[PDB]
């Protein structure tokens, strides 16, 4: 299976073997510990692969649900009184981290129900204190647009993953405004990374918008391939006209960009286009299931899991 | 030999 590494690693109660250093006691480290447990539960439940266990299906499902629930309680330790989240307990709030927590909790809600009011509070904190008038998001106190495009896309991903839990008009409006910022400022692109994160974020909303389809086509025109017809397909983080070389080895930003390209394409149901992409991702995966860093790892695992549910 | 980086090319070459 494509999801074999994380499945084996989660069932063994071991780490997924991400290469990068995650500082002890950081919110990101705790969020990344629950990440692989969710995608496993999500694969087994949605794909109906409790058959895998020949012992007791109901007992094993409960055992994973407990681990999932223990991860939730740990994440809550980083929550502030205003329902924002901090990277370190007692440190200042981060819009980025709050958006990352909403993505994880929004996804986990599917199988372990979150406190609806708590999620609402976090979403409203995010939208009312850190969205600018132009619809972009800012963090707590050419290069500016790139930073704004990144954080907005990243924040939109978090909001979209938690939206159905708290579909308030203030939040709906914030998404409309944030999506419009991305639609208006993504092309002409400055990097494939920023283009890819914008594309994936927009793919979680209105997939019929004409400028979303131009953004996606611009991303597809940055594709690197091996073979004729392509056996592998992937993306690097810099645009061809800025750096026209071909890469010799993998990087974190390469896997992350590729992952966002994959997730965008799966949301458009483009199953023919994706097979060479998963092939490449499958070979970049390490023993354990992790990749280079946290964000390339989360999105790559999501891509592999959603592909496996769509195809098998 | 890491075959996935052997003979990689741009799918839509600029030139
Ligand atoms: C194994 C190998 C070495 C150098 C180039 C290629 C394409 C393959």
């Amino acid at each position: 299976l494509l999801v074999g590494e994380i499945l084996s690693a989660v069932l063994s109660q071991e780490g997924i073997n991400i290469l990068t250093h995650l500082p002890k006691g950081s919110a990101e480290a705790e969020l990344m510990s629950v990440v692989p447990v969710f995608y496993v539960f999500h694969y087994l439940e949605t794909g109906n692969h409790w058959n895998i266990f020949h012992s007791d299906p109901l007992i094993e499902k409960q055992k994973l649900k407990k681990k999932l629930k223990e991860g939730m309680l740990s994440i809550m330790s980083y929550r502030n009184a205003d329902y924002s989240y901090s990277v370190w307990k007692g440190g200042s709030a981060s819009t980025w981290l709050t958006a990352f927590a909403l993505r994880v909790l929004g996804q986990v809600n599917k199988y372990v129900e979150q406190n609806q009011n708590s999620i609402c509070n976090s979403l409203l904190w995010l939208v009312e204190n850190y969205q600018l008038d132009n619809g972009s998001f800012k963090e707590n106190s050419v290069e500016a647009r790139e930073n704004s495009l990144y954080l907005t896309a990243f924040t939109v991903i978090g909001i979209r993953k938690a939206f159905d839990i708290c579909p308030l008009v203030k939040i709906d409006t914030a998404l409309i405004k944030a999506d419009n910022f991305l639609l208006e400022n993504t092309l002409p692109a400055q990097s494939t990374f920023t283009l890819a994160i914008s594309a994936y974020a927009l793919s979680l909303g209105d997939k019929t918008h004409p400028q979303f389809r131009s953004i996606v086509s611009a991303l597809k025109r940055e594709a690197l391939v091996k073979g004729n017809p392509p056996i592998y397909r992937f993306w690097k983080d810099n645009l061809q006209h800025k750096d026209s070389s071909v890469p010799n080895t993998g990087t974190a930003r390469m896997v992350e960009t590729t992952a966002y390209a994959l997730l965008t394409s799966l949301n458009l149901k483009d199953i023919n286009y994706v097979n060479p992409v998963i092939k490449w991702l499958s070979e970049e995966q390490r023993y354990g299931g992790g990749f280079y860093s946290t964000q390339d790892t989360i999105n790559a695992i999501e891509g592999l899991t959603e592909y496996s549910l769509l195809v098998k | 030999c890491v075959e996935r980086f052997c003979d990689v090319y741009w799918e839509y070459p600029a030139v």
